[PDB]
């Protein structure tokens, strides 16, 4: 099994893979969120346009549970993994605490998953 | 079926005073209807301030005490101080529970000084249930010793008696008396009584003879 | 254990020209207290009592069958039974059931009906007798009892000191036993009177 | 235990070790396992000591009474038959392996086995007890038809000594008896009188 | 071992002024059969320490193999430190406890004798990891038959000479031969002193059978 | 052992005896059977002494970690659930534990029964231990959601008392706690011999 | 229990300890284990105490009927047979393990009798949980034809071995010496064990024990 | 499973018993009576093993009635209790033991009311109140809490009705109806059944 | 001890379950709910061994809900029943078997109403009606006697009520209240508890 | 089964009966219980046939490999050691009572017992198997220090014949082998060739 250290420091304290992952995000479609007074809104650009596309199949806004959703920008295949991982975690939370997750709880979970993939061999 | 346990006998006792603790035990080690040796104390020095009494299956008494010794040094190396009497007690509870499904066949009583300099006794069941006590008997003759301590140290069932503080001299007289009474009736308790007195000056030792039959 | 199904404790103790016999008062079935005034000590003469611990049904049967035999003896013989003779009668009654015994282990306490000399004994469930010059104990807290008696009993006690010693031995012994207690009764037997007391005692 | 008897022209030789064990404690190291049932009839006992003593006492009673009534010495065959009847009838409540041997005027020296279960068979020579296992080969190879009394005595002492060396439940001294028309001659082999055969060192 | 196979009976040990003596007969029994009549149940561990074993002889042979290899390993270092009798006894305690705690004991009861730094060492270890020290030890039937004799002599005179300890051991071995149906009258005596460990044998006790004519 | 608890208008009452036994031997008359998990949550102990103490102490560890990670008090539901999930894995191995988890959280007063068999249930009133049957009779005849505070104290104390009287395996002192909206308080410790005198 | 006996030049010495236990607790510190059979015959008992007491009493009584009838001093073989035939009949359920010794017209005789009914006639015997300790002493030190005082020394040594090495044995050493001329029933012979003394006093004065109810009943 | 209760006041004894006869998972009868009249002023209430319960109670009943016919007057509650006990105890180690648990309630002209408790082992205890069955575990403490020796019969029936309500609330078995009777100077009186 | 019942009509399924949680001789809760909502149109009713029952039902519930979140739509009653059965059967010979007995009730947009029966062995049967628990022994024949496939919901609740009355009359256990719910094209509806 | 081996000056003699039983059915009347482990090292097998075959095949493998590596004939003591290690380690899962006997240049003729449990001891002669119980006496009385090869062969044949007559679980033919520096010589005694000792019919 593949154990190469992929994300490592460079001389001026940079983590170049992370910075390159950030470049991938910057080439994704724009996504915007605005927190209202009693509404929250997410909006996102394009993907393609493309008349022959079945629109339903490429949404960039995704329910995580009944009370939490998310938009992303960057590598769509990567996003699908993060989304599914979060969806699983929302069901553990409800299982063991009998409350839906807070938005902060699941955000924290997602962020910690992302941080781990910057410090683990082979990834 | 090999049995991994045997009963080797032994009676232990601890008493908390205002500025002392006593831990006492007989010195007989038995098996079946035989005596292994007449000079096998059940008290073990853990620190300058703490002594533990252990009876039951001798194989487990030896192992457990060696585990405690090692853990006290590990603690001191990681935390830069000796373990307190109370921390030894809390730790012992966890070590006993770690064998919940294959228990140490050992009855443990800790005696020592707490952090204010006062007598402290902690008593345990084999899987680490414990609490602090003022005084406690354990092991083979515990049912013989305990009621008398309840009466004479606890003042239980007595009317119109001043509940005075327990002097060391009285506590010593009581310890010797109850072991002498126990040697009369419990076939496992006998040979000699070993007494450790823990004070701020350190740990001193008396031994007294018991019946050899 | 059959002997602990009901719990209970009896003891007897010798003093100068007097004897004492005591019992707890609980009748229970395993954990459950049923009553708190169950009789375990029975008169077998003006100055001779028998106390029985063990299985409550056999406590009552032995006391009753013993009385049957004793009453016949006393009618036929001139006289009140001697303590030692009562012991023997009881031994013989228990050993008849050697192979299906009564589950009771009595203590006897009394004064000789002519000399007033103190006597105490106990027997095991098949009738082995044991006479002593100090005390005897029987019941689910026998260890506790032994520990109290060994430590407190002294020779040649007067009735008042005997009463305090046997009382403190019982109360403190039963308070270390889940299935004995709910009260203590004490009989002090002297040449010229019987003094019967119930003690202030824990009720848990 | 090891017990043995052997017929010769005019009588019998009987022998036993002397060990009685409870578990692996030796409760008697000088047991007498050869018990007289009448003037010239003995039994060798193995199995439960309580059982064989009770049975032997009973047979002694029965045979003695029978003998007085008949006014004649009893048949060895009769003694064996009495053992057999009792050992067979009570086979579920006894642990007894008996050899009956002796002399009578009608049939001479005779050996009978009554093993556990209570069958009865006449034999030229008989062995029993726990130690007998270790001497089947020896007695099978060493037995010769027409041994004298003295040869029977040596053959017995040797067999018993070999059994005793190997069987933890046999040992102590060797008790021998010879029985003939003239009477009973008893002796004990002890210590250095027991036949000796080296341990096979390298 | 769950089920012992070939076994040895009692081992005895007693301290004397300048050393320790241990004794054991040379029998391996297979149930009641006295099967192997010339086997040694005693091991010289190193120069200061010896061991005698009751119980399963195959397990004893295993211990001898393990412990013999450990002393060799240590001698290879040639560093001035040697396992004391007490250390060997500690090691053995741990090993028996550990095997007991895996429900797969070594089926032995052992007597460790030694002499180091002017002190006699005598220690007991059993299959459960029960271990202690004492002035005399006796395993198996020896606990019932020999130990009472050993302790009675030692109360009248705690300090025995070597020759007094040796005579006392011979008296005990005689008693064992009379009363233990798994014993055998061919034994070894091993002695440790300043000079090292000596094993003598094969030895026999004189026996008396006068009582055979006192059926009383 | 006898323990009980009940919700009412003014929070949750929690009470216990103080006896411990080894077989029929009375090992202690002064055990603390109400564990302070945090300043708004209590657990009660009945069954195996080591098992209760160890698992409630572990629950306390976990609730504290939770609080540190999530920056808020764990709920009674979530705490009871943590305990149930911890012990579930041990079913069949001979753990013996019956506990009440008693608190006051955003849903108000909370009370859950949790045991080593796997049960986890919310309810108004519970009693657990060898003496529970006796406590239930008395608690049940006097319970009301609208009990006044001092009446609820009296009831809890009496129920445990009556249990100690019938049940050979309950005794010592009655220890009583009250969970209020700003935390639990220790209300009283009354020796059963002094309560007998009174009742 | 440790019980033992020896045949010496002129008689029998029997010995016993005085502990009775129930479980692993001492019930009696001074029970009598050397039981009367007839004026010339005694029997030590080990095993189930009620069985030893009752068995020896019954045989002693039947022997008294026997001797009343015969007009003669009874024989040791007769006690042996009566004991063993009764024990055999009960198949070991009567748990009496006995050392029977006496002196009759045929001289001194000593038997050990087991619960299942076997008997051994021997010049020394031991029984009880302490019997191996006592037997070790005998194997090491017995000689035929000892003098009275040597035999008494040997028996008390043997009982002492059981007392000190067996948890089932304790307290005092009783002996019984039987010859043609003398019966010496030495109870106690030695008291090698003593309770230590009490250091504190618990002389609880009148009123210490609270009393709920009192009734005095006067007697004649 | 079977419930018996008794409560003795200053001049009466009140008793009640459930009316279920069950078998496996079904109630087979809901008007079962577990009380046996021994004499004008004695009830024996008997539960336990099938066959043993009726055989034992009826044997006692016939012998008590026989004593009345032989002598012209009745056995006292205490004598009858001791008679019952002797029979049970005498059978305990026999080939025909009876597995039954009982209450004996009576009123004597000179002793007043009495309530006796007996278990299958034949231990006999006189009590101010008592109960048998699993339901006893949930009701004895209710009795300890509220009984007093001078309790009036109006309050005794109320106390009884707290016990029976507690079984409805808390007991796992369906015992919906109870027989109730009281004994005093004027004999045995049937009260209304207590039902749910 | 636990009772579950289901009755399927032409366009609904009705279900009920007892509300007792018992332990030894005591009911410890009388408002217990044995129904688990899996989705808008699926109820899982679960009884059996303590711990197993909730651990199993909640694991299923969470996974059904996860399916909904992953895919945008819900598992059909049939698919959910089969999922449930796979899990139970897969655990049957493992170190962690679940001793649970189940009903699954649902309404599907295209298949209509469904009722599924499962035992602890994980045998799965579709049924027009079914019940679990000892109470089933006394109610199944009542359902066989009066059920018809076109039974209306008003008559189904009546038939349910005959079953529950039979338990009050004839069953030895005290089950005095029942949860009742119906599922149809508009989801899951709580009906009044049926109480005695 | 009865197995035996005897040392002489310059080699060993080994012998076995040939009976294999399941219960009291004879599943093989002509079993070969003497199995070659190397050129001049054999083992005699008693106990479970499956076990002793498996253990023998494994040791043969181990010893053969060891021998090629060393480029020297293997020590008899090495064969015995390998049997011991395997019989001891697996003593809970085997029923195997083995005698290892053979010759090597260093130590000559040697006999080792590895009885059940897996101890190992060198002996002048060894016996094992169920039938051995019945010849302890005989071998103890008959053994003499310094027997020749031919005497060891006779002594072995006689011992085995006696065991075979008495032990229901032994019988058939007697297989013998002699091993020395010159090689291995195997033979079978059958029918009238087996030593005969009369049944002691009555005079
Ligand atoms: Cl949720
Ligand atoms: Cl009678
Ligand atoms: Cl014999
Ligand atoms: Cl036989
Ligand atoms: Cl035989
Ligand atoms: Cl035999
Ligand atoms: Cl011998
Ligand atoms: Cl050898
Ligand atoms: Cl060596
Ligand atoms: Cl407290
Ligand atoms: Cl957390
Ligand atoms: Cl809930
Ligand atoms: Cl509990
Ligand atoms: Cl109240
Ligand atoms: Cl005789
Ligand atoms: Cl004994
Ligand atoms: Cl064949
Ligand atoms: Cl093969
Ligand atoms: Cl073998
Ligand atoms: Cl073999
Ligand atoms: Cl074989
Ligand atoms: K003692
Ligand atoms: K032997
Ligand atoms: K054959
Ligand atoms: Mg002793
Ligand atoms: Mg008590
Ligand atoms: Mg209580
Ligand atoms: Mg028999
Ligand atoms: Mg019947
Ligand atoms: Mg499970
Ligand atoms: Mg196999």
């Amino acid at each position: 099994s593949y154990d190469r250290a992929i994300t490592v420091f460079s001389p001026d304290g940079h983590l170049f893979q992370v910075e390159y992952a950030q470049e991938a995000v910057k080439k994704g479609s724009t996504a915007v969120g605005v927190r209202g007074r009693d509404i929250v809104v997410l909006g996102v650009e394009k993907k393609s346009v493309a008349k022959l596309q079945d629109e339903r199949t490429v949404r960039k806004i995704c329910a995580l549970d009944d009370n939490v959703c998310m938009a992303f920008a960057g590598l769509t295949a990567d996003a699908r993994i993060v989304i599914n991982r979060a969806r699983v975690e929302c069901q553990s939370h409800r299982l063991t605490v009998e409350d839906p997750v807070t938005v902060e709880y699941i955000t924290r979970y997602i962020a910690s998953l992302k941080q781990r993939y910057t410090q683990s061999n082979g990834r | 079926r090999f049995s991994p346990y045997v009963f080797n006998g032994g009676t232990i006792l601890a008493i908390a005073g205002e500025d002392f603790a006593i831990v006492a035990s007989d010195t007989r080690l038995s098996e079946g209807f035989s005596i292994h040796t007449r000079d096998s104390p059940k008290c073990y020095k853990l620190t300058d301030k703490t002594v533990i009494g252990c009876s039951g299956f001798h194989g487990d008494c030896l192992t457990l005490t060696k585990i405690i010794e090692a853990r006290l040094k590990m603690y001191k190396h990681s935390n830069n101080k000796a373990m307190t009497t109370g921390a030894i007690a809390a730790m012992l509870s966890t070590i006993l529970y770690s064998r919940r499904f294959f228990p140490y066949y050992v009855y443990n009583i800790i005696g020592g000084l707490d952090e204010e300099g006062k007598g402290a006794v902690y008593s345990f069941d084999p899987v680490g249930s414990y609490q602090r006590d003022s005084f406690k008997a354990g092991g083979s003759a515990s049912a013989m010793l305990q009621p008398l301590l309840d009466n004479q140290v606890g003042f239980k069932n007595m009317q119109n008696v001043e509940h005075v503080p327990l002097s060391l001299d009285r506590a010593m007289r009581l310890v010797k008396d109850v072991f002498i009474s126990a040697a009369e009736r419990d076939v496992y308790t006998g040979d000699a009584l070993r007494i450790c007195i823990v004070t701020k000056e350190g740990i001193r030792e008396e031994t007294v003879s018991l019946r050899k039959d | 254990s059959i002997m602990s199904y009901n719990g209970g404790a009896v003891m007897a103790m010798k003093g100068k020209n007097c004897v004492a016999i005591a019992a707890d008062r609980r009748f229970g079935i395993q954990a459950q207290m049923v009553t708190t005034d169950f009789q375990k000590i029975f008169p077998m003469g003006d100055r001779l009592y028998i106390g029985l611990a063990g299985l409550a049904t056999d406590v009552q049967t032995v006391a009753q069958r013993l009385k049957f035999r004793l009453n016949l003896y006393e009618l036929k013989e001139g006289r009140q039974i001697k303590p030692y003779t009562l012991m023997s009668m009881v031994a013989n009654l228990l050993y008849e059931k050697r192979f299906g015994p009564y589950y009771t282990e009595p203590v006897i306490a009394g004064l000789d009906p002519k000399t007033f000399k103190p006597f105490i004994c106990s027997l095991d469930l098949i009738g082995c007798p044991m006479v002593t010059d100090d005390f005897v104990v029987s019941g689910t807290c026998a260890e506790q009892m032994y520990g109290m008696c060994e430590s407190l009993w002294e020779p040649n006690m007067d009735p008042d000191h005997l009463f305090e010693t046997i009382s403190q031995a019982m109360l403190n012994a039963v308070d270390r036993d889940a299935v004995s207690g709910m009260g203590v009764i004490v009989h002090i037997i002297e040449k010229d009177k019987i003094t019967t007391r119930t003690l202030k005692a824990r009720m848990d | 235990t090891t017990i043995m008897a052997v017929q010769f022209d005019g009588g019998v030789v009987l022998g036993a070790d002397s060990r009685t064990t409870t578990g692996s404690y030796i409760a008697n190291r000088v047991t007498d396992k050869l018990t007289p049932i009448h003037d010239r009839i003995f039994c060798c006992r193995s199995g439960s000591a309580a059982d064989t003593q009770a049975v032997a006492d009973a047979v002694t009673y029965q045979l003695g009474f029978h003998s007085i009534e008949l006014n004649e010495p009893p048949l060895v065959h009769t003694a064996a038959s009495l053992f057999k009847e009792m050992c067979y009838r009570y086979r579920e409540d006894l642990m007894a392996g008996i050899i009956i041997a002796g002399w009578d005027p009608q049939e001479g020296g005779q050996v009978y086995s009554v093993p556990m279960g209570g069958m009865m068979v006449r034999q030229s020579f008989a062995i029993g007890g726990s130690g007998s296992s270790y001497i089947y080969g020896y007695v099978d190879a060493t037995y010769r038809e027409g041994m004298t009394k003295e040869e029977c005595l040596q053959f017995t002492a040797n067999a018993l000594a070999l059994a005793m060396e190997r069987d933890g439940s046999s040992g102590g001294v060797i008790r021998l008896a010879a029985i003939a028309e003239s009477g009973v001659e008893r002796q004990v082999l002890l210590g250095d009188q027991i036949p000796k055969f080296a341990v096979a060192t390298l | 071992t769950q089920n012992p196979m070939v076994t040895g009976t009692s081992v005895l040990g007693v301290k004397f002024e300048g050393g320790v003596v241990i004794a054991a007969d040379m029998l391996g029994s297979y149930g009641s059969l006295a099967r192997f009549r010339n086997i040694s149940r005693i091991m010289r561990v190193n120069n200061s320490t010896m061991l005698g074993a009751s119980g399963d002889y195959a397990d004893f042979q295993y211990l001898k193999q393990v412990l013999g290899q450990m002393v060799i390993d240590e001698e290879l270092l040639g560093d001035g430190h040697s396992y004391s009798p007490r250390a060997i006894h500690s090691w053995l305690t741990r090993a028996m406890y550990s095997r007991r705690s895996k429900m797969n004991p070594l089926w032995n009861t052992m007597v460790i004798g030694g002499y180091a730094d002017g002190e006699s060492f005598l220690g007991y270890v059993d299959m459960l990891g029960v271990a202690y020290e004492a002035p005399s030890l006796a395993t198996g039937y020896g606990a019932y038959l020999a130990q009472p004799l050993l302790r009675e002599v030692l109360e009248k005179q705690p300090v025995l000479s070597q020759t007094e300890a040796r005579d006392l051991v011979e008296r005990c071995m005689r008693v064992l031969y009379y009363r233990d149906a798994r014993s055998y009258n061919r034994f070894q005596i091993a002695t440790v002193t300043e000079k090292g460990v000596e094993i003598e044998g094969p030895l026999s006790t004189e026996t008396n059978w006068d009582i055979a004519h006192m059926i009383s | 052992t006898t323990t009980l608890a009940f919700k009412f208008r003014h929070g949750v009452i929690v009470a216990a005896d103080s006896r411990a036994t080894a077989g029929a031997y009375i090992a202690s008359q002064t055990v603390k059977k109400v564990i302070e998990i945090n300043p708004y949550l209590l657990g009660t102990m009945a069954g195996g002494a080591a098992d209760c103490s160890f698992w409630e102490r572990l629950l306390a560890r976990q609730c504290r970690i939770y609080e540190l990670r999530n920056k808020e008090r764990i709920s009674v539901a979530a705490a009871s659930k943590l305990l149930a999930n911890m012990v579930y894995q041990y079913k069949g191995m001979g753990l013996s534990m019956g506990t009440m988890i008693c608190g006051w959280d955003k849903r108000g007063p909370g009370l859950y029964y949790v045991d080593s068999e796997g049960n986890r249930i919310s309810g108004a009133t519970f009693s657990v231990g060898s003496g529970s049957v006796y406590a239930y009779g008395v608690m049940d005849r006097g319970y009301s959601y609208d009990l006044e505070v001092e009446q609820a104290y009296d009831l809890a104390r009496r129920a445990i008392y009556q249990a100690t009287y019938r049940d050979a395996y309950s005794g010592g002192a009655v220890n009583l706690y009250h969970v209020r909206e700003d935390g639990w308080i220790r209300v009283s410790s009354d020796n059963v011999a002094d309560l007998h005198e009174k009742y | 229990t440790t019980i033992a006996g020896v045949v010496y030049k002129d008689g029998i010495v029997l010995g016993a300890d005085t502990r009775a236990t129930e479980g692993m607790v001492v019930a009696d510190k001074n029970c009598s284990k050397i039981h009367f059979i007839s004026p010339n015959i005694y029997c030590c008992g080990a095993g189930t105490a009620a069985d030893t007491d009752m068995t020896t009493q019954l045989i002693s009584s039947n022997l008294e009927l026997h001797s009343l009838s015969t007009g003669r001093l009874p024989r040791v073989v007769t006690a042996n047979r009566m004991l063993k035939q009764m024990l055999f009949r009960y198949q070991g359920y009567i748990g009496a393990a006995l050392v029977l010794g006496g002196v009759d017209v045929t001289g001194p005789h000593l038997y050990s009798i087991y619960p299942h009914g076997s008997t051994d006639k021997l010049p020394y015997v031991t029984m009880g949980s302490g019997s191996l300790a006592a037997m070790a002493v005998f194997e090491d030190k017995f000689r035929p034809d000892m003098e009275e005082e040597e035999a008494k020394n040997l028996v008390s040594e043997a009982i002492a071995a059981g007392i000190f090495n067996d948890l089932g044995s304790g307290s005092n050493i009783d002996l019984c010496v039987i010859s043609k001329n003398k019966l010496d029933f030495l109870r106690p012979y030695t008291v090698p064990n003593k309770k230590g003394t009490r250091l504190g006093r618990y002389r609880c004065e009148k009123g210490t024990t609270a009393v709920l109810t009192e009734k005095i009943t006067p007697l004649e | 499973m079977e419930y018996l209760i008794g409560i003795q006041g200053p001049d009466y004894v009140l008793v009640a018993s459930d009316r279920v006869a069950a078998s496996n998972i079904v109630q087979m009868k809901d008007d079962h009576d577990k009380m046996f009249k021994m004499s004008e002023k004695i009830l024996l209430l008997c539960v336990g093993e099938a066959g043993d319960t009726v055989q034992f109670a009826e044997y006692i009943q016939k012998n008590v009635q026989l004593y009345k016919m032989r002598n012209g007057y009745e056995l006292s509650p205490t004598a009858a209790a001791n008679f019952t006990r002797r029979n049970l105890a005498d059978c305990l180690r026999s080939r025909t033991p009876y597995h039954v648990n009982l209450l004996l309630a009576g009123y004597d002209e000179h002793e007043g009311p009495a309530l006796y408790y007996m278990d299958y082992l034949a231990a006999l205890a006189k009590a101010p109140f008592a109960a048998h069955g699993y339901g006893a575990f949930l009701t004895l403490s209710i009795l300890d809490r509220y009984y007093t020796p001078t309790i009036s019969r109006e309050r005794a029936v109320e106390l009884l009705r707290k016990c029976l309500e507690e079984l409805q609330k808390r007991f796992i078995l369906n015992l919906p109806t109870f027989s109730v009777r009281i004994i005093d100077k004027n004999g045995i009186h049937d009260l209304d059944n207590i039902s749910f």
